[PDB]
């Protein structure tokens, strides 16, 4: 697998676009590019990123688009409890589309640079530990853990 | 905001780059 | 391994979807 399809899912305003932009460009503020060549664990690989945008809706095409993805990032905001609440929702949707219980997935806690938090790290770790998926706190603004989140998702795909 | 066609002279890499942008565009216009 | 042809501006969203599906299939087999 020299090529990887990655889909970023999450609530509106959690920073999915900012995470993708801070991966490709890579700076913090764009549909210019969604593709990057990087080296992970001594092996080069190409990454295609689907930055899911807009309200959730029924769509046969969107299902096909997500089904193309091999790995999924579940992003929530630490200052948004409601975004963390919807994590179970995005997970079930992914399992529904991929038609599998074991889908390569990584739980992402974004905006960890903000001093005011509503969801603690432990509460998020316990959720990811029950799913059997890794959990990484990221910050698109300070470019903290951005690469770590996507690269770990690549590891998850390689293990499966 | 629809991505321009890669063209006939486009290489495989150019097609991959286009496909990724088309991937996000098609999802968004649904 | 037939390279698909990119549709024009007159093309609909479905046309782009078709080309999207064909391109993915093409890029997979040539690689
Ligand atoms: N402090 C901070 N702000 C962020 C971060 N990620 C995104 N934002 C802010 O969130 C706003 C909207 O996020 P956006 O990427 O559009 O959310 P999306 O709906 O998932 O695409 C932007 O104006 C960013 O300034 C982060 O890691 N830290
Ligand atoms: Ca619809
Ligand atoms: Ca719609
Ligand atoms: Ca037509
Ligand atoms: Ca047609
Ligand atoms: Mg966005």
């Amino acid at each position: 697998m020299t090529e990887y399809k990655l889909v970023v899912v999450g609530a509106v305003g959690v920073g999915k676009s900012a995470l993708t932009i801070q991966l490709i460009q890579n700076h913090f503020v764009i549909e210019d590019s969604y593709r990057k060549q990087v080296v992970i664990d001594g092996e080069t690989c190409l990454l295609d990123i689907l930055d899911t945008a807009g309200q959730e809706e029924y769509s046969a095409m969107r299902d096909q688009y997500m089904r193309t993805g091999e790995g999924f990032l579940c992003v929530f905001a630490i200052n948004n409890t409601k975004s963390f609440e919807d994590i179970h929702h995005y997970r079930e949707q992914i399992k529904r589309v991929k038609d599998s219980e074991d889908v390569p997935m990584v739980l992402v806690g974004n905006k960890c640079d903000l001093p005011s938090r509503t969801v603690d790290t432990k509460q998020a770790q316990d959720l990811a530990r029950s799913y059997g998926i890794p959990f990484i706190e990221t910050s698109a603004k300070t470019r903290q853990g951005v690469d770590d989140a996507f690269y770990t998702l690549v590891r998850e795909i390689r293990k499966h | 905001r629809r991505p321009r066609c890669p063209g006939d002279d486009a290489s495989i890499e150019d097609l991959h780059e286009y496909w990724a942008r088309l991937w996000n565009y098609l999802y968004r216009v649904a």
